[PDB]
């Protein structure tokens, strides 16, 4: 209810070359922020999958003869590729909120979006329905967690205010 | 995208026939090519050697592992590949190597396990996917059930392991009962040289260096190892080694130690000396991967040691996926089919590959000599960098046993050489019957790694400086 | 007449760029050597965000007085 | 620290030394978890501190799940054998 | 140097080996295959305390000997160590010239052992990376590790001795006429 | 009886001493035997809920420690998946 | 130099190419798209590994600049 910080944080460390948005952005944020490259990797990926099969089974088939995989296996592959390609998408748009690529486009309307609440006399990052130590914990366990992408998937939506930045 | 993976395939091969099996297999196969390729971009966040500390304070992740992750990825996709494509399309290959349902979900837990080994910061967290990997690789040894031997192996390996997994919990209680913590960053120069704490890691070093081969308790993985089918022979051999073998060099516990300098000497010339009179293959191939776990022991002494680990331990699992594919391509001109579940088991039944197949002994020649440590192969760049490590930190002697070592390992590497470029009768002189395109790839693409990659050593070098230094 | 061999100086002077070049990569080297093994901050080694080290442990029954410095 | 040692070595040794069955193996084992549970439980006693209890319950569960997949193993193979005799593992 | 107590670190080294060849005893007993007992631990040991015995007083009293001797601590004493305990390990294959190959092979050994260090180890002070290296700067007395562009002339004299080439003066100028 | 005696004192001695960390070695074991003074329990007023053992395990295991949790869950996905590969022969 | 690095990737893919159909027990002219896809996929590996030295130098060398 109170919104203020329980431990200290670093204010505008540098992931980077460029600057930085948020150290661990909410995954609204993260998913609005996505560039229409995002959306195309998505859909690479979706459609590299089964594509990749039928190759596999066009080099070397399973049988003799080459016979275009089932649809079943189609469906699942399209799937996985969907969910391939969120993840590198959800990858990139967190980077660029880190400052490890390129994010001047990002950076402005984050500027803008957080100059919007301040008008509406919103609290920045938003307010939560867990108490702060909650926060605390939700953030320590969610915060550069996308280095994980690799193992396990983890998002943050508890909106706590341990985001890199300077108090206002 | 691993638990993505095991939650989707548990789903997926519920609902599915045991004639899916392989097309799902080659499914995930593509699967973890798109997320390498995709999702490899990560390493930008380990700029100038950053770190990040996730889960709490339960897992770490910096370029060390973000590497043993892309390196475990890229050997499930070469396992996989041996699994998901007949070599032939032939009855004798349908018996011999088929999937059995649930083998693949195991691997893929058991690559979980791996990688939450090396990204430990914990010791809950490292016990919890110790036992993730060991009861999965347990069952892994023990899917293929209509073999004794492999049930034997599963049985010997299970208790074996549960004992040491009785010590390394014995050592986490013990560091908890002297320090109360379970973290290791918990430790600095003050708490090292203040508190007497050296048997408590030296004996978690043991209890991890143990489940992996270590002399003088080799000798019953080296059993299991041998009475495994040959396609699980290539999984269990490799993967948990370089998982423990990378927790303990990130986590720098043995600095300084006598007693895995003395271990390590008698892993080297154990390795070495035991594999002189070894008939059989995987037996052979065991007592090498024994010496390389010896000489990768040796850089648990170090404290600077990342290039070190991370060239030689890419180029074992290079060459040791290359070799055990020129062992599964050779079945096929044998004369002579032992099991179904180890078709070739001696080194005599080589005899005579290069009038069947002159480019596979030319294949099988440059994996020996870059085991033996020929230039301008990848091996003799890996002993090279040991050699710069453990000399430039004050281990002369450990060198010389190197050396001696290198040289005794030679024979039995040089036996399988030897065997297959002698004449014999009844060469082969027309086949209708082609083996895998896609299997070809891979064995060419590994051996015209170990051939070429000198070239990138400048570029591999230039790229480690700024992101592990 | 057939002999055009480089001259001396353009030799030397060659000569003289690549020992450069080497010396060079052999400064870069001592000096990766060196900005290894050298300590490194809290942020940079273990957590960026969260850099305080000291730790604020429970809250279900937090004593005043069990704070130190 | 006494009652969890006691039972740790008095186990290993009743594991090592065992050429009678393989159910003194699995007894052995489970008993050498107990003793290590039970010293770190009195560490956590004493220290006052939750990771041991943590610990403890983690080790309950992943015993739970060792005993399960040993006695699958061991059932194969019986599959294969028939019996399960008094040496051969 | 600091001489060495022979006898005290003998008897020491006797009670060693043969707790160890106990021990070595029992494990034989226990790992063997034929029906053995507790009577078996030293009837069927093949010599396993006497080896233990005799290597360890071989070993620590030849060296410490040696080193009160030659009056001084080097791997020299280990060689001589090794050469000792050798000829107890091929005194046991009652042949002379085992004995001798046995004798030399490990004092050669031991003797590299000494030579390296008389260690498993690494000392971690007198190390490459934690000594001082590279090129050394303004004049001062060249360390092991370190590097040189150009050394001192009575350095060389010493270390190497006149004749041969080598002499205290250049010839040029100690032959140039005084003009 | 030799190895097991042998063992039996080595471990047992082993294990009363890793426990301290004085530097001399008899007096490792030394400490261990020292069990001779009681504690005092002295009473305290800040703990103002009624948070037993129990329920701090599941606060810091589904807050503080949320990834084991989700990864034994894995392992118990094993402790189904492992025996039913193991022990059912599947028809096709 | 980008082209000269792209050559050789392709050249090692060739060499793939051609290791493999000898494995295969074929003429090393089977099936000579392979070649090609070989060469562009080596490529695509090679320019990946460029780009990855380019933007480490270049980070060496903004160091410098900064400082
Ligand atoms: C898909 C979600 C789409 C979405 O945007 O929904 C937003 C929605 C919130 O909507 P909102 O009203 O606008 O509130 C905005 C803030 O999020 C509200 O902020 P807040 O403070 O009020 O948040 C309170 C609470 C509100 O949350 C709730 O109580 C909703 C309950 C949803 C139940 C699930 C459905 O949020 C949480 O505390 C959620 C904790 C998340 C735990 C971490 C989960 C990430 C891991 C997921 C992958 C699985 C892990 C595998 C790892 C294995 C380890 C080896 O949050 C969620 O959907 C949570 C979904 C978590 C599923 C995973
Ligand atoms: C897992 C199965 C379950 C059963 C478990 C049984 C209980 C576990 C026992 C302990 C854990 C096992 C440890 C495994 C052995 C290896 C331990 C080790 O290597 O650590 C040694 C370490 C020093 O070595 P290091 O650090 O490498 O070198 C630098 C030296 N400054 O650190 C040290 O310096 C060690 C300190 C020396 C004291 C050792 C204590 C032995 C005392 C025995 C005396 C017995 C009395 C005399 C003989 C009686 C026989 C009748
Ligand atoms: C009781 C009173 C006590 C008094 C206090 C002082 C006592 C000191 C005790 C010291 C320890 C003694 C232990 C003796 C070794 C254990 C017994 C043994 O036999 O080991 C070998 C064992 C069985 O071998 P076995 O069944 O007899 O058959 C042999 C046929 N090849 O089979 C095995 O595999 C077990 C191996 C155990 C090895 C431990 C590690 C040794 C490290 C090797 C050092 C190598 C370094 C030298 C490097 C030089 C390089 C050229
Ligand atoms: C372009 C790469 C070369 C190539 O395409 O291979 C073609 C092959 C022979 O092709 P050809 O016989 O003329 O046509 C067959 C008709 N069906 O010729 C070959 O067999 C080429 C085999 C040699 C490749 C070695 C790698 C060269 C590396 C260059 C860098
Ligand atoms: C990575 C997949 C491994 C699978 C096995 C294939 C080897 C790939 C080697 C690329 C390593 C790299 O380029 O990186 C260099 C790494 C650290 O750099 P990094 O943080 O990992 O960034 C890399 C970013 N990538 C993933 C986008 C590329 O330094 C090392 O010590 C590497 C030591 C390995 C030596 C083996 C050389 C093999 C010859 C290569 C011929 C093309
Ligand atoms: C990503 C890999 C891209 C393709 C590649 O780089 O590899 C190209 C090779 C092509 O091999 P091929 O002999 O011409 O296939 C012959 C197939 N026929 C006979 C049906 C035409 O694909 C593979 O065999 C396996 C790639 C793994
Ligand atoms: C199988 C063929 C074997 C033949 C190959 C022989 C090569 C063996 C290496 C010999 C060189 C070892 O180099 C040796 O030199 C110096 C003296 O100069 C020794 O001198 C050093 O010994 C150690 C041990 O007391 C101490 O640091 C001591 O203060 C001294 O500085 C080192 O202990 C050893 O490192
Ligand atoms: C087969 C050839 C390859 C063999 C493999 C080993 C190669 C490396 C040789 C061993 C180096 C030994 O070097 C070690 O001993 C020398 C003495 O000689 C010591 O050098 C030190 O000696 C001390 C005297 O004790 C003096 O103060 C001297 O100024 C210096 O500081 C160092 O402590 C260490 O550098």
């Amino acid at each position: 209810s109170s919104s203020t910080p329980l431990v200290k944080t670093s204010v505008n460390y540098s992931y980077g070359d460029y600057p930085l948005i948020d150290a661990d952005p909410h995954f609204k944020r993260v998913v609005g922020y996505m560039r229409p490259s995002d959306y195309g990797v998505i859909g690479l990926a979706t459609a590299a999958l089964p594509a990749g099969i039928c190759f596999a089974e066009w080099l070397d088939p399973v049988k003799g003869k080459f016979a275009r995989p089932s649809v079943k296996f189609l469906r699942v592959a399209t799937m996985l590729g969907f969910a391939v390609g969120f993840g590198a998408a959800y990858a990139r748009s967190s980077l660029r909120f880190f400052g490890v690529t390129e994010n001047a486009r990002e950076y402005k309307k984050d500027e803008a979006q957080m100059a919007a609440r301040k008008a509406a006399g919103l609290e920045p990052y938003g307010t939560s329905s867990l108490t702060p130590e909650l926060q605390e914990i939700a953030a320590k366990n969610s915060a550069h967690s996308i280095a994980g992408l690799f193992i396990f998937p983890w998002f943050n939506f508890v909106n706590h205010p341990y985001h890199g930045r300077e108090q206002k | 995208m691993l638990i993505l993976a095991i939650i989707s395939l548990i789903t997926f091969v519920s609902m599915s026939k045991l004639s899916d099996n392989r097309a799902i297999i080659r499914l995930i196969n593509i699967y973890l090519i798109l997320v390498l390729v995709l999702d490899s971009f990560l390493y930008l966040l380990f700029l100038n050697n950053q770190t990040y500390t996730v889960m709490g304070e339960l897992l770490i992740f910096n370029s060390f592992t973000f590497y043993i992750d892309m390196l475990i990825y890229f050997i499930m996709i070469v396992i996989s590949s041996l699994y998901g494509y007949n070599l032939y399309n032939n009855n004798l290959y349908k018996t011999l190597f088929e999937p059995k349902k649930e083998l693949i979900i195991l691997f893929l837990i058991n690559i979980l396990g791996a990688l939450l080994i090396v990204h430990s910061n914990d010791f809950i967290t490292l016990f919890v996917a110790i036992e993730l990997q060991s009861y999965s690789i347990y069952l892994i040894t023990a899917i293929y059930n209509s073999s004794y031997k492999a049930s034997k192996a599963s049985m010997l390996y299970f208790f074996m392991g549960g004992i040491l997994s009785i010590l390394i919990a014995y050592s986490i209680n013990t560091y908890y009962s002297v320090l109360n913590s379970y973290t290791l960053h918990s430790l600095d120069s003050l708490i090292i040289n203040t508190l007497d704490l050296n048997l408590i890691l030296i004996a978690l070093s043991l209890g991890l260096l143990f489940k992996i081969g270590i002399a003088p308790l080799h000798k019953w993985l080296i059993s299991i190892y041998e009475n495994t089918p040959i396609l699980i022979t290539i999984y269990i051999s490799l993967i948990p080694k370089i998982s423990i073998l990378s927790y303990l060099v990130l986590s720098n516990i043995s600095i300084n130690s006598l007693v895995i300098s003395i271990l390590a000497i008698l892993t080297l010339l154990v390795g070495s000396v035991g594999g002189l009179l070894q008939i059989k293959i995987k037996r052979l191939l065991a007592f090498s991967g024994l010496t390389n776990a010896g000489y990768m022991m040796l850089l648990l002494l170090l404290n600077n040691n990342e290039f070190s680990y991370l060239y030689y331990i890419t180029q074992y699992s290079i060459s040791h996926l290359a070799i055990f594919m020129i062992i599964i391509f050779s079945i096929y001109y044998i004369n002579y089919i032992n099991n179904q579940y180890n078709p070739i088991i001696y080194v005599n039944q080589l005899k005579g590959l290069i009038h069947d197949n002159a480019y596979l002994v030319l294949s099988m020649a440059i994996v020996v000599f870059s085991f033996i440590g020929i230039p301008p192969l990848l091996g003799f760049f890996g002993k090279l960098n040991i050699l710069m490590s453990i000399l430039n930190n004050g281990y002369y002697f450990i060198s010389i046993v190197l050396i001696v070592a290198s040289l005794i390992s030679a024979l039995y590497y040089l036996y399988l050489l030897n065997v297959s470029i002698q004449d014999k009768n009844n060469i082969l002189i027309n086949s209708n019957e082609t083996v895998s395109s896609v299997l070809s790839y891979i064995l060419s693409s590994l051996i015209i790694l170990i051939t070429f990659g000198f070239i990138y050593n400048s570029l591999i070098i230039d790229i480690f400086n700024v992101y592990f230094n | 007449t057939f002999f055009h061999p480089k001259s001396r100086e353009d030799i030397l002077n060659e000569e003289a760029k690549i020992v450069q070049a080497l010396n060079n990569q052999r400064e870069l080297t001592i000096k990766m050597h060196e900005l290894k093994r050298e300590e490194k901050d809290y942020a940079h080694s273990y957590s960026p965000l969260f850099s305080d080290p000291v730790p604020q442990g429970g809250s279900i029954g937090k004593a005043p007085g069990s704070s130190r410095e | 620290m006494f009652i969890g040692t006691i039972i740790l070595v008095l186990s290993f040794l009743g594991f090592v030394f065992n050429r009678r069955n393989i159910i003194l193996a699995f007894i052995c084992l489970e008993t050498m978890l107990l003793g290590i549970n039970l010293i770190l439980l009195r560490n956590s006693v004493l220290f006052d501190d939750i990771s041991g209890s943590l610990f403890a319950i983690v080790i309950i569960i992943l015993a739970g799940v060792e005993s399960a997949i040993g006695l699958s193993l061991l059932v194969s193979y019986y599959r294969l054998r028939g019996v399960i005799n008094s040496y051969g593992i | 140097f600091h001489p060495y107590n022979t006898l005290g670190l003998a008897t020491q080294s006797a009670m060693v080996g043969l707790g160890a060849g106990v021990v070595a005893a029992a494990a034989r007993n226990s790992l063997a295959t034929g029906p053995r007992n507790i009577l078996t631990t030293f009837s069927k040991s093949g010599g396993v305390v006497t080896i233990f015995t005799g290597a360890s007083i071989a070993y620590v009293f030849t060296y410490c000997s040696a080193a009160n001797l030659r009056e001084r601590k080097d791997g020299w004493n280990h060689m001589w160590a090794g050469a000792a305990t050798g000829a107890v390990l091929g005194a046991r294959t009652k042949l002379v010239p085992a004995f001798i190959g046995w004798t030399v092979l490990c004092g050669a050994a031991c003797g590299l052992f000494g030579w390296t260090g008389a260690r498993f180890n690494a000392d971690r002070k007198a190390s490459l990376e934690q000594s001082p290296k590279g090129f050394v700067q303004e004049d001062a007395h060249q360390t092991f590790w370190e590097v040189v562009h150009r050394r001192p002339l009575s350095l060389t004299v010493e270390q190497l001795g006149e004749g041969r080439g080598i002499n205290a003066v250049p010839i040029a100028t100690a032959t140039e006429a005084p003009n | 009886l030799p190895l097991v005696l042998i063992s039996l004192i080595v471990l047992t001695i082993s294990g009363l001493m890793i426990y301290s960390n004085d530097s001399i070695l008899i007096n490792k074991l030394l400490e261990a035997f020292g069990n001779d003074y009681n504690t005092i329990i002295t009473q305290d007023w800040f703990n103002i809920e009624n948070t037993t053992l129990l329920t701090t395990i599941g606060n810091v295991l589904l807050t503080n420690n949320a990834f084991i949790l989700l990864v034994l869950a894995i392992v118990l996905l094993l402790g189904i998946i492992g025996p039913i590969s193991i022990t059912m022969k599947h028809k096709e | 130099a980008l082209f000269t690095s792209l050559v050789g990737a392709s050249g090692l893919g060739f060499a793939t190419k051609f290791l493999s159909n000898k494995i295969r027990l074929k003429p090393a002219g089977y099936y000579p798209l392979g070649y090609v896809f070989s060469g562009v996929a080596w490529a695509g590996l090679g320019l990946v590994l460029h780009n990855v030295h380019q933007h480490s130098l270049e980070v060496l060398e903004k160091k410098k600049t900064a400082l």
